[PDB]
């Protein structure tokens, strides 16, 4: 739980998946 | 079309 | 998932496959919320109109998967169920209100690059993110169209829809324990969950702390990816007090 929602192959490495930016851009 | 899983999980 | 794309490796490490032991088949999606607890839709386990009432020993959960049908040796982990908990006010008779269930695993699963839990929302993250137009992400191994099946886990991003539009799209009574998502006919993009995706997660990435939160559970729809229809999702935050009560008691 402390580490929840932080993906080993993405957030934990500071790598972005191919479409997460689409989500961020919608959070206006 | 599923590949058989190891028998240990069905025991 | 209709009109989605192949997931990247490790893109949804909380994704769980609910798997029937005999015959061996995909039943539903689900999500990992801790090393011993999996979240799904109640209708994936209990739906008397279709003579569905699965017990613990009927089912397995498969965690860390990418391929739909392959046994992913050295990657996926397969867990047996200790106990199923269905929301006591799950309304299977009418409209699938409170469509939520928890499954406790017999043994904790080891986390890995492919296996990791999603967060459940607090009140403030829910209030901030559950807004019309804001997009979440749905993942699953369900069918690629209403009327076929994917090689690997599929992913689609979909906007939350205004509650009046959700209500006006259907004759079903919509409750506060549901939200809907999908593009409108005039928006020129498409996508939906479909058969076999239900019980899986609708997630959003908080821009405040960069963590993924499970805001919804794939619950129901009328067809898949139909113009003017929307997918309906269990409102996880609204039911979180029940989740907490189960995990605290058991
Ligand atoms: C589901 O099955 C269990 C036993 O397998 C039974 O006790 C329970 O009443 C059933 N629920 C419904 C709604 O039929
Ligand atoms: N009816 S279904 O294919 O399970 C479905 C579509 C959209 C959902 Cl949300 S659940
Ligand atoms: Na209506
Ligand atoms: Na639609």
């Amino acid at each position: 739980e402390a580490d929840c929602g932080l993906r080993p192959l993405f957030e934990k490495k500071s790598l972005e998946d191919k479409t997460e930016r689409e989500l961020l851009e919608s959070y206006i | 079309d599923f590949e058989e899983i190891p028998e240990e999980y069905l025991q | 998932i209709v009109e989605g794309s192949d997931a990247e490796i490790g893109m949804s490490p909380w994704q769980v496959m609910l798997f029937r032991k005999s015959p061996q088949e995909l039943l539903c999606g689900a999500s990992l919320i801790s090393d011993r607890w999996v979240l799904t839709a109640a209708h994936c386990l209990l739906y008397p109109p279709w003579d569905k009432n699965f017990t613990e020993n009927d089912l397995l959960v498969r965690i860390g998967k990418h391929s739909r049908t392959r046994y992913e040796r050295n990657i996926e982990k397969i867990s047996m169920l200790e106990k199923i908990y269905i929301h006591p006010r799950y309304n299977w008779r009418e409209n699938l209100d409170r469509d939520i269930a928890l499954m406790k695993l017999k043994k904790p699963v080891a986390f890995s690059d492919y296996i990791h839990p999603v967060c459940l929302p607090d009140r403030e993250t829910a209030a901030s993110l559950l807004q019309a137009g804001y997009k979440g992400r749905v993942t699953g191994w369900g069918n690629l169209k209403e009327t076929g099946q994917p090689s690997v886990l599929q992913v689609v991003n979909l906007p939350i829809v205004e509650r009046p539009v959700c209500k006006d799209s259907t004759r079903i009574r919509i409750t506060d324990n549901m939200f809907c998502a999908g593009y409108k006919p005039d928006e020129g993009k498409r996508g939906d969950a479909c058969e076999g995706d239900s019980g899986g997660p609708f997630v959003m990435k908080s821009p405040f702390n960069n963590r993924w939160y499970q805001m919804g559970i794939v619950s129901w729809g009328e067809g898949c990816d139909r113009d003017g229809k929307y997918g309906f999702y269990t409102h996880v935050f609204r039911l979180k007090k029940w989740i907490q009560k189960v995990i605290d008691q058991f």
